[PDB]
């Protein structure tokens, strides 16, 4: 606890600043949440044959959400638009980022390494250099901390149903990242251990379950359609050890709110 | 973009990127001016800067004013300090550093710094170089290419990191966790520098660092340090030194100034005062700021 306070705060007020605007894909021309729903689950699978941090992942997609918030792309550019923000979110965030070419590569030579390059300084330009958005994953990790005690099974199906949100514009666009991590840490908990949302975090972030319900009754129903969606590179990844095969376990019927 | 600016003199060399005093013709204005030529796009060290400066505005923290940005160069623009630490204390040689303003100097980093650990950045750079002073008695933070947003709790970030003579003895130990405390080290570093006007622990190498912190603090065992034994980078074969009388680390400093110092360089990161925690310090009951000469 040094400043794990000030940063709680902090961060509860930079994710209203660096928010996505909830209703942008109406006013997309040409794109829909199916094309950002295909190109999300792309971006998981380029972070898993990078080993790239869960945080680099969820970084990009605020990048993305928030340049397609103000600028609008036709659909043979959206990977365009995916590929400049994972690398710039690897520059950010990665010990070894990846190097320009291997994201050339990934695209199967869709885009040269001029454009790849010339689309960072339009992201960095749109975005004017404002990269430390606060992420879903970045609250899980503090709620973490406030396991009695801590269980691997919990953290890691918090992280693979915070991702599964990712996907889906349409519900969780509306959401904040503190607000999605609670339903996610919730379920997670509720799931493995039948345990509920813990005093302690009601009081360090001020939500209850009945303000956290309205995200938590949209993730609950993701959890049980999960393995019937479109897109399935989240359930894979999340089959690994490395997440002690979470994507594996049953949903509950119900959550008994 | 740069038809504003006429160019004075050039400061130097950075992280990365070169430095000129500038003046804006319209303004005023003194800037420095960090150029970078534009390969892999634009640098991660840039990127991390600029992002992290943008969100950081402190009296203690040199202000980027402006971001310039060509598809052939990058400029930042920063606020222009008249010197750094070092050359101010270099130019002391005689004099020394009156107490007053080392104290009101430490005051007033470790206020730039808990700003920077409360909105989640290390700066994981602390040296005098780094360290800029204006005529008026101010000291600010600088050089944010080295700093990184962290989380709560941290991961593994870069080992390879902190200029050596102000490197933690847990980044020296290899621990796959290092926080906000080797930011504090660094500070312990140049407090002690401040008032002997020469550097604490000038090692050559790793374990050169790592024996002349030993020599000076006492070769850490698990008493002081649980943990330390089972480091990556501890040797069962290291030399154990006693742990010197603290009077004789830095003589001139007074009791309170022993105290906090002792604090700072503490060896347990958990243990270790935070920037926070300093300010209220009896050290710095009678804080001031004065100007310097
Ligand atoms: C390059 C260099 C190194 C470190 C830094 Cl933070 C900076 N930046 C950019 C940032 N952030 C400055 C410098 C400055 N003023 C200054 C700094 C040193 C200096 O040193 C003088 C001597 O010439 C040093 N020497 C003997 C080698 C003179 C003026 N004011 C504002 N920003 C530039
Ligand atoms: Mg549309």
């Amino acid at each position: 606890p040094d400043y794990h306070e000030d940063i709680h705060t902090y961060l509860r007020e930079m994710e209203v600043k660096c928010k996505p605007k909830v209703g942008y894909m109406k006013k997309q021309p040409d794109i829909t949440n199916s094309m950002r729903a295909i190109l999300v689950d792309w971006l998981v699978e380029v972070g898993e044959e990078y080993k790239l941090q869960n945080e680099t992942l969820h970084l990009a997609v605020n990048y993305i959400d928030r340049f397609l918030s103000s600028m609008s792309v036709l659909r043979g550019k959206l990977q365009l638009v995916g590929t400049a923000a994972m690398l710039l979110a690897s520059k950010f965030e990665e010990i070894y980022p990846p190097e320009v070419a291997e994201f050339v590569y990934i695209t199967d030579d869709t885009y040269t390494k001029k454009q790849v390059l010339r689309m960072e300084h339009l992201v960095l330009k749109v975005l004017t250099f404002d990269l430390a958005a606060p992420t879903v994953n970045q609250f899980l990790t503090q709620y973490f901390l406030h396991q009695q005690p801590a269980n691997c099974k919990v953290e890691s199906l918090a992280m693979f149903l915070g991702e599964l949100s990712l996907i889906d514009a349409d519900p969780y666009l509306k959401y904040l990242p503190s607000v999605i991590a609670g339903a996610a840490f919730h379920l997670a908990l509720y799931t493995v251990t039948g345990q509920s949302w813990p005093e302690s975090l009601i009081r360090k972030t001020g939500y209850t379950l009945e303000s956290l319900k309205p995200c938590l009754m949209d993730l609950h129903q993701t959890y049980l359609k999960a393995p019937q969606h479109a897109q399935q590179s989240i359930r894979e990844k999340y089959k690994n050890s490395k997440y002690h095969g979470v994507s594996l376990l049953n949903p509950p019927e119900t959550l008994n709110l | 973009s740069m038809e504003n600016f006429q160019k004075v003199e050039k400061i130097g060399e950075g992280t990365y990127g070169v430095v000129y005093k500038a003046r804006n013709k319209l303004t005023g204005e003194v800037v420095a001016l960090k150029k970078i030529r534009l390969t892999e796009g634009v640098p991660s060290t840039a990127i991390r800067e600029i992002s992290l400066l943008k969100e950081l505005n402190h009296p203690n923290i040199v202000k980027l004013l402006d971001v310039i940005h060509t598809e052939n160069k990058l400029y930042l623009v920063f606020e222009f300090l008249h010197q750094d630490l070092k050359t101010f204390m270099d130019a002391s040689a005689l004099t020394g550093i009156p107490l007053p303003l080392i104290k009101s100097y430490l005051f007033q980093l470790l206020q730039g710094l808990a700003f920077c650990h409360s909105h989640r950045v290390l700066h994981r750079d602390l040296k005098p170089q780094n360290l800029l002073i204006n005529t008026e008695g101010a000291i600010k933070l600088a050089d944010f290419g080295l700093a990184r947003a962290f989380g709560v709790p941290v991961r593994t970030y870069t080992h390879e990191v902190v200029t050596l003579w102000y490197r933690a003895p847990e980044i020296l130990l290899g621990c796959k966790y290092y926080s906000t405390a080797v930011d504090i080290w660094s500070l312990g570093c140049i407090f002690a520098e401040m008032v002997t006007r020469r550097a604490l622990f000038p090692g050559d190498s790793e374990i050169d660092q790592l024996f002349r912190i030993f020599r000076t603090l006492g070769t850490p065992d698990e008493v002081v340090w649980p943990g330390v034994t089972s480091m990556p980078d501890y040797k069962p074969s290291f030399p154990k030194w006693a742990r010197q009388d603290f009077s004789k680390v830095v003589p001139p400093l007074d009791e309170d100034g022993r105290s906090l110092l002792s604090q700072m360089l503490h060896y347990d990161p958990n243990k270790r005062i935070s920037a926070k925690a300093a300010l209220a310090h009896p050290f710095f009951q009678d804080v001031t700021k004065p100007v310097p000469h």
